[PDB]
RNA sequence: CCUGGUAUUGCAGUACCUCCAGGU
């Protein structure tokens, strides 16, 4: 799994409201790069999860090694680089 | 590199990721917050991270004002007027600042709607009963550095301080 | 929506999102 400007989080408390959850991880990411967008679903599959995209890449691999195991809401959070890139980093490169 | 009204025009304006307006004032290396005015008001998100700013203070009335993302910066002192100039502040971001003194975080307790508030990497954070002093002093907050204001720590935070 | 407790470790693009009891 090569460098992505999408990390995907997981291990996160899934008790925290949707909108709540989106808005903790913005700012929390937001002091590595700008954050383009957060996506995070509470269904089955995909709740405790969360995928931040960043505008730049840097900052993606700066979060990744500065932020791994950090407690959030109670969990130590579980980062990793996404296996694809993000609908809106394609659309925002071509 | 002063924030002018110059500055504020040309600078990056977007919707943000959690659906508010937000200004985008990173990496311009400004010392002194100033010249607001020029927002005109009409942003719920204003973004500050990586600059050299000192002190959260000189702000314009900001109404729609809600979320400040001061990130790597060198915040030392807050300002005590900050409710009258910014009366919805709901979320404040300063981690990786310079706040030293559990005292220099006393002006936040006048911010009545402040709700998420995060103070991580400042020297403070490592001052004995750091976290039951924010809670008693800053009672309206209920997220402390991303974790849960709980009922107990209200409670401890009663003792001490009392 | 809020207390307890409890399930789930899952690579996405979203009406909404575990369940059980109590409080509104």
């Amino acid at each position: 799994i090569r460098p992505n400007h999408t990390i995907y989080i997981n291990n996160m408390n899934d008790k925290i409201k949707k909108e709540e959850l989106k808005r903790s991880l913005y700012a929390l990411f937001s002091q590595f790069g700008h954050v383009v967008d957060i996506v995070a679903l509470k269904t089955m599959k995909m709740r405790g999860q969360a995928f931040v995209i960043f505008k730049e890449l840097g900052s993606s691999t700066n979060a990744l090694r500065q932020l791994q195991g950090f407690p959030f809401y109670g969990k130590p959070m579980r980062i990793q680089y996404a296996k694809t890139d993000s609908d809106i980093i394609s659309k925002m490169r071509g | 590199v002063k924030l002018t009204a110059e500055l504020i025009e040309q600078a990056a304006q977007y919707t943000n990721a959690v659906r508010d307006r937000e200004l985008d004032l990173r990496g311009y290396k400004i010392p002194v917050i100033e010249n607001l005015g020029a927002t005109l008001d009409q942003f719920d998100a204003i973004d500050f991270s990586d600059n050299e700013i000192r002190k959260l203070d000189g702000f314009p009335l900001l109404r729609r004002l809600k979320t400040l993302l001061v990130n790597n910066n060198r915040i030392c002192r807050i300002g005590e007027g900050l409710d009258q100039a910014l009366p919805d502040l709901t979320e404040l971001i300063l981690t990786n600042n310079s706040l030293v003194e559990l005292g220099d975080l006393d002006p936040l307790a006048s911010l009545k709607s402040l709700t998420y508030l995060c103070i991580l990497r400042n020297p403070v954070t490592n001052k004995k009963h750091y976290r039951l002093y924010v809670i008693y002093k800053v009672p309206q907050v209920r997220v402390l550095d991303f974790q849960k204001v709980k009922l107990k720590e209200r409670q401890e935070a009663e003792k001490m301080f009392k």
